[PDB]
């Protein structure tokens, strides 16, 4: 994610700032930082702002600029062509960009949001069923990082501290049992109810960094100010309320609504069990730990060897230490390439099949097949252009194109109306 | 905060008068009739005429400050019928729809203990 | 200061931000209304200015092509760039900005030497020592306007 | 599954109360007066076709008792019913009017739909080419039959009384008939 | 009892809203962004014209609202709303603090004219149909004193 | 042709039937509701049937149509068209996608073009093209 | 096993205090925060003594429509022998429930059948017209009695031809006459009723009732 | 607290 931070200026910019002290008459330039610090911690010519903004944000701004193509654009400094193309398909997968590269109605909004397009998608959909106080809390935690300390890092594994760590890790996930971002949501929210005087003790009990939460607490107020700005027409009138920051526990329906919030911003970083997509291709059983159980993203390229595609879950994730068979579709913030034997996945939450198609209907990843003919599978044709029927959707890559590797979603009822010779998805019935 | 008017309703065979005044009755606040709001004589007494007249005064009533009215409906009385006709009720119905609070409803038709001979004669009238 | 706001038709010189050009240029690709475009502060090389310098390089081709067809019918466009730094060479070398380098002009201002000073230790609470340091400036140095740099607006008012 | 004339379908399962057959579920056909006349079942697709005395039938998916479709065969009882090997075609029969129908419930289409004469055929006439033959009955209805298919192409109900004679023109486009109603 | 805001350039009704009671007093601030609605129920509704919503819905007056005045300057926070009813009561309500600052009752008839100016302290000029005008001085603090009462010899429709 | 043969507690009644002839003289005087009900009957249809079996993304025909274009040999495709029932053929041709670049429509034309060259199944090969235009 | 034996769940739930401060926009304009987001009336009707027993046995069907559909609050006062209705501000929604309920209870009070009165709740545009026989003609003694009989007819048939022909209901409360129906329809009933009082034989009027009845049907 |  991109953030605005206080940082040391360049040498030349500092030298210019010295100049105007002397421009009127010979002047004395004073620097709070020392000369020896000046040589080391300052860069000699401030690095271009085009490099500072995310490449995806360059495209989204450019798509706010309705530019026909990023390569037709004339530019002083190059980002590589392919990444500029990866950004376009990236934004398209999020629903921000159309198949014709034109910036969608929501596509325009994420451009307005100063935040990253992936995180900006969270901002748009965050305000659903009073779940706004969370998606800021998750987003604040995601950007700042993980306040948690791993068991291996501490060195507790002494055995009594291991139990308290286990109890501490258990009480995180009483909110969500299969999800690792929502357990964290319970913690960042829990310390809010916690008194300030007793905070350090809970923060020792749960092995939480003193300084990282205060930024999160300071970060959530800023991000709520931004969402309350953008969402309402009164983008300056809205003021940050600590009671708005205050949140009430979710319902099980809200959790499911929250799960699809997690998938909206990271729709590309979603993986199914490798055994589910290829049953019996790779030997898997309950004895094999969740480290051993493989996964494969829909967007990932198919490889000559299946194990190359295979990705695996982290041990620190609760879903590993539950001891139960994990859900079919799992979703991660980032792929951690560490570990030649197995590639480590940090997964946020478990997304179900049809709700995954819900993030797919906003996005362009979904591919819908033709209506089927069978017992009780007839199609309603109210008018010549609209029809109701069941269609099997294929997420990401289709069956015909074998370059990628994707998974097929179960058929579910849908309304289809013809536009331009193809029937768009009006709403899943 | 509640100022009270007096909506006097006179429902005749051939016309309906909606009359709003102060509690004393000395000062008139607004006057409309079926003849005001219709294009033909035959429909002066129609219930439709009564509703339009009642709505007109009620909008005027909310202008002046009056928010409630006491209704004293009446008929022609005298040597003729003693009960208000459908135009009278329809005017009462519209006043409720205008939103003005209705305080009290009474019939004040003139009821003679003794009446002069009617105009009909021996055989009768209203054939 | 604003996209939607419009200047009086009588004004013949216009002040605005790099972002506003994009939307005004979005409304009209030709920019026949603008005979020249003046780029300020290239040395920051801000992205919302970098996006601007690109499209303006695209539009000047059209005005050049339109000028080639008929100078009188279509008005030519001039492109002028200011940079406090002398390093516009990176702009010059780019082929996308143009095929061939145009002349680059330099003006040197009569500037008095600046004596350079540094504190012995950098201070974390830099706002406070700057305030004490600013007070020390008035105590010992003669009258003269003081220029200060704080990153945060609320710190400035503090 | 056992079905009664009253219109009740009983689902029998072996279960512990040690193990014996019991009626776990009961379904009832709430026909106002129609009585069940014929029933058949296809285990592969779980289709239940019931023909009633009122002249209608209902298709159901057991054990959910979901009414797939209900159509009316007429006022005469549906005497017989059968199911295809695949389970996609349904053959129905009513004796009174000589009725044989085949239904494709999958596509809601009619494979076969043909009636025979209620009375004896009094006359017949071939088309000049012989491709079709026309038949007339004591009822007063004329029917057009195709020799190759052997199925009723069309039926005519205009004659009130028995049609006595039927003949074609030489050209064959036109056909003529005489009847005991007093008309040609 | 329906408020409609119409944009002249677009030639379209931009915003549509409903008021509790009929309003015949309607005032707009000099900056052309706020709109005050005085109903016969004594309720005051302040509406942002650009964005089309209720900014304030203030309910203090007993009689019908007869006079509404906006006081404001660009780039300030001294914005105030002065409301006068038919009972001769004037109230200087505060938009920023969203509370009533001062209450006046010296007028007997309906107040039809209101006006506020900055004293280089704010001066209020209340005029009603009782043929008098009252000049008041006030500030954000609990200060409200009557300077002069001028008999103008006419029914003050506007002052 | 094979298709089988086919209150509120506050009514809203006004006009002559109610005796309010005055309103009629003065000039004061449901398909969408039927058009609204038709969705409800349709919305029920998907709720009456909730089959959850797993089905393939691509049907047998469109698979061979894609394969036929890849190998430029629709003989496997043409064979299964002949075997298809009349109902299957019409749903098949109607379902053929109509979005640019119109590859499958082109592929179907190529398949029939090859079929005519074989000089076999001509009446069948002629009629699918008729349905294609239809 | 029986002796005759051989040998994810996808979720259906899918998405689709005032701050006492102000902010200034670039134009210098104000900018504040949004503000925080059927009256009680009573009607009284007097029921006469002869309608008390008809009310009591029929009341089981009187309060349900008043309380449920019109959402009115119902009491009848045993001390004043009056039925009194009120609006509930938190429940009553149609402003016109109250008088419509009041107009309903008046119809039963006057003598009409309960089902005929439900027409008044049932519709909006049914009115009651009332007048007198001395208003028609000063008939006294047996002349007055014979006139009432003429309106009634033998076995009450005459008024029933009136009711079916003009689609109204007429109550003969001695010399009090009440006609309930639509405005045009009640005038049709009244014109016939005044004719009988003035001396027209019922047979002739029944012929006139015949003529008008078809005119209603065609229109 | 409820989260705890």
């Amino acid at each position: 994610v991109q953030s605005f931070e206080v940082g040391w200026v360049s040498k030349a910019s500092a030298n210019q700032r010295s100049g105007r002290a002397g421009r009127t008459g010979p002047g004395h330039c004073y620097r709070l930082y020392s000369s020896a610090v000046f040589e080391h911690d300052f860069e000699q010519f401030s690095k271009p702002e085009i490099l500072r903004m995310p490449v995806e944000s360059i495209v989204l701004q450019m798509k706010s600029m309705a530019i026909h193509n990023i390569i037709n654009f004339p530019f002083p400094t190059p980002p590589d062509r392919v990444a500029l193309s990866k950004a376009i398909q990236l934004l398209q997968y999020l629903g921000a960009l159309d198949n014709k590269e034109m910036i969608t109605e929501d596509g325009k909004k994420m451009s307005l949001f100063p935040l990253s397009p992936r995180f900006s998608k969270m901002l748009l959909v965050s305000d659903e069923k009073a779940c706004l106080p969370y998606i800021v809390a998750i987003v604040s935690a995601l950007s700042v990082g993980d306040p948690f300390i791993n068991e291996f890092e501490l060195g507790i594994n002494k055995k009594e501290l291991r139990s308290k760590f286990y109890k501490s890790r258990s009480q995180f996930s009483k909110l969500d049992k299969f999800s690792d971002v929502f357990r964290l949501l319970s913690v960042v929210s829990a310390m809010d109810y916690v008194p300030k005087e007793q905070k350090e003790i809970f923060m020792k009990k749960n092995f939480l960094r003193g300084k990282l939460m205060e930024e999160i607490v300071k970060l959530r107020k800023q991000l709520m100010y931004i969402i309350k700005s953008n969402t309402s027409k009164e983008n300056i009138a809205v003021v940050i309320r600590n009671e708005d920051l205050k949140s009430d526990i979710p319902s099980v329906i809200q959790i499911k609504l929250l799960k699809q919030m997690i998938c909206a911003g990271f729709v590309d970083h979603v993986a199914v069990r490798a055994d589910v997509l290829f049953p019996d291709d790779a030997k898997i059983t309950n004895r094999t730990s969740i480290i051993n159980i493989p996964y494969i993203p829909v967007l990932a390229t198919r490889t000559p060897n299946i194990e190359d595609c295979f990705v695996y879950i982290h041990p620190t994730s609760i879903l590993n230490n539950l001891g139960e068979m994990p859900p079919k579709y799992m979703l991660y913030y980032s792929l951690h390439l560490g570990g030649n034997n197995k590639t480590r996945m940090n997964t946020l939450c478990d997304i179900a099949s049809t709700p995954l198609a819900n993030i797919a209907r906003k996005g362009l990843l979904l591919t819908y097949s033709k209506p089927l003919t069978g017992q009780g599978l007839k199609t309603v044709n109210l008018s010549p252009t609209e029809r109701y029927c069941y269609v099997v959707p294929r997420f990401g890559s289709t069956v015909d194109n074998d370059l990628k590797i994707g998974w097929d979603l179960n058929p579910i009822a849908v309304h289809q109306k013809k536009q331009k010779g193809q029937w768009t998805v009006i709403k899943f019935i | 905060s509640q100022v009270f008017g007096v909506a006097r309703i006179y429902a005749s065979f051939n016309d309906t008068f909606v009359h709003v005044t102060d509690l004393s009755g000395k000062e008139t606040i607004a006057r409309v009739t079926g003849g005001m709001k219709v294009k033909a004589d035959r429909d002066e007494s129609s219930p439709y005429a009564a509703m339009l007249a009642a709505q007109d005064v009620a909008a005027k009533c909310k202008e002046v400050g009056i928010t409630a009215v006491h209704v004293k409906i009446r008929a022609t009385g005298g040597t003729r019928t003693k009960t208000p006709g459908p135009g009278g009720q329809a005017a009462l119905r519209a006043l409720a729809r205008s939103g003005l609070r209705i305080g009290r409803i009474e019939d004040v038709t003139p009821v003679p203990s003794d009446s002069t001979r009617k105009k009909g004669g021996r055989r009768g009238r209203r054939l | 200061i604003r996209f939607d706001s419009t200047a009086k038709e009588d004004t013949k010189v216009k002040f605005m931000t790099d972002g506003v050009l994009l939307r005004e240029m979005m409304h009209d690709f030709k920019l026949t209304k603008y005979s020249s475009i003046i780029i300020d502060e290239a040395h920051e090389r801000n992205i919302n200015t970098d996006i601007l310098i690109g499209m303006l390089s695209r539009c000047v081709r059209l005005r050049a092509k339109l000028h080639k067809e008929n100078p009188i019918e279509h008005k030519k466009l001039k492109l002028i760039i200011m940079s406090a730094t002398l390093r516009v060479s990176d702009f010059s070398e780019n082929k996308t900005l143009f095929p061939i380098a145009p002349p680059v002009l330099q003006v040197d201002a009569r500037q008095f030497p600046v004596s350079i000073h540094f504190n012995r230790r950098t201070a974390f609470n830099y706002t406070d020592e700057a305030f004490r340091k600013t007070c020390k400036i008035h105590q010992k140095l003669p009258p003269g306007a003081i220029l200060v740099f704080l990153t945060g607006q609320q710190e400035i008012t503090h | 599954y056992t079905v009664s004339k009253d219109g009740a379908v009983f689902v029998w399962e072996f279960t512990k109360r040690k193990y014996s057959w019991r009626i776990t579920k009961k379904h009832f056909f709430y026909a106002n007066q129609a009585k069940v006349k014929c029933v058949t079942f296809h285990p592969a697709t779980r289709l239940l076709a019931v023909g009633f005395t009122s002249g209608e039938f209902r298709l159901y998916d057991l054990p959910d008792f979901t009414l797939i479709q209900q159509l009316s065969m007429g006022q005469n009882p549906v005497n017989t019913v059968s199911v295809n090997q695949t389970g996609e075609w349904l053959a129905f029969g009513s004796s009174k009017l000589g009725q044989l129908l085949v239904y494709e419930w999958q596509s809601e289409s009619y494979i076969l739909k043909q009636q025979g004469h209620f009375d004896s055929t009094n006359s017949l006439a071939y088309s000049p080419d012989g491709s079709r033959v026309v038949t007339a009955s004591e009822d007063g209805k004329i029917k057009v039959w195709d020799i190759t298919s052997g199925f009723c192409l069309a039926t005519f109900e205009e004659h009130t009384s028995s049609v006595t004679a039927v003949q074609f023109a030489k050209r064959g486009q036109v056909m003529f008939s005489s009847s005991l109603d007093g008309t040609v | 009892q329906l408020l409609k805001i119409f944009h002249l350039k677009t030639g379209k009704v931009v915003r549509s809203m409903k008021i509790s009671s009929p309003s015949y007093i309607l005032d707009a601030d000099s900056t052309s962004t706020l709109l005050a609605v005085g109903g016969t129920d004594g309720s005051i509704i302040v509406v942002d014209i650009e964005n089309g919503y209720i900014t304030h819905s203030f309910k203090g007056h007993g009689g019908t609202i007869s006079s509404l005045k906006f006081y404001g300057q660009l780039n300030s926070k001294i914005w105030l709303l002065a409301s006068g009813d038919t009972n001769g009561m004037v109230k200087v309500w505060d938009l920023v603090k969203r509370k009533c600052l001062h209450t006046l009752q010296e007028h007997t008839s309906a107040v039809r004219g209101l006006d506020i100016i900055e004293v280089p302290s704010l001066n209020l000029l209340s005029g009603g149909r009782d043929d008098i005008i009252n000049l008041w001085d006030f500030n954000m603090k609990k200060k409200c004193k009557l300077l002069k009462t001028l008999p103008v010899n006419q029914q003050v429709e506007s002052c | 042709r094979s298709k089988p043969k086919e209150l509120p507690f506050f009514l809203q009644l006004s006009g002559e039937k109610v005796g309010d002839e005055a309103s009629v003289r003065e000039g004061i005087a449901h398909r969408r509701d039927q058009e609204a009900q038709k969705k409800l009957d349709a919305e029920e249809q998907m709720n009456k049937f909730k089959v959850t079996g797993r089905l393939g993304f691509e049907s047998h025909f469109t698979k061979q149509l894609r394969e036929g274009s890849q190998s430029k040999d629709y003989s496997s495709l043409l064979a299964t068209l002949i075997n298809f029932s009349p109902a299957a053929v019409d749903l098949e041709i109607r379902s053929l996608n109509s979005f640019e670049p119109f590859d499958e429509i082109v592929w179907f034309i190529d398949a029939l073009t090859q079929g005519l060259k074989s000089n076999k199944n001509f009446e069948l090969y002629e009629t699918f093209m008729s349905l294609l235009f239809k | 096993v029986a002796p005759t034996a051989l040998k994810d769940d996808d979720d259906d739930v899918l998405l689709d205090h005032e701050s006492k401060t102000v902010v200034v926009d670039d134009q210098g304009k104000p900018r504040f925060t949004s503000a925080s987001k059927i009256k009680f009336e009573s009607r009284k009707i007097m029921v006469p003594p002869h309608r008390m027993t008809p009310l009591r046995n029929s009341w089981t069907k009187i309060y349900p429509p008043l309380v449920e559909h019109l959402k009115l609050q119902v009491r009848m006062n045993l001390k004043t022998k009056s039925v009194e209705l009120r609006t509930n501000p938190k429940f009553t929604t149609d402003p016109g429930a109250l008088q419509k309920g009041a107009d309903f209870i008046k119809a039963f009070t006057l003598g009409f059948d309960l089902d005929d009165s439900i027409a008044l709740l049932r519709l909006d545009d049914l009115y009651i017209e009332t007048f007198e026989v001395k208003d028609v003609k000063t008939l006294t003694g047996d002349h007055l009695s014979r006139a009432i009989g003429r309106i009634a007819g033998k076995d009450g048939k005459t008024k029933f031809a009136i009711e079916n022909a003009t689609r109204t209901r007429i109550v003969l409360a001695d010399s009090k006459i009440h006609i309930l129906g639509g405005f045009t329809h009640i005038r049709m009933a009244r014109e016939s009723v005044v004719s009988l009082i003035l001396g027209s034989p019922p047979g002739k009027v029944y012929g006139n009732l015949r003529t008008v009845a078809s005119r209603l049907k065609e229109r | 607290n409820p989260w705890l």
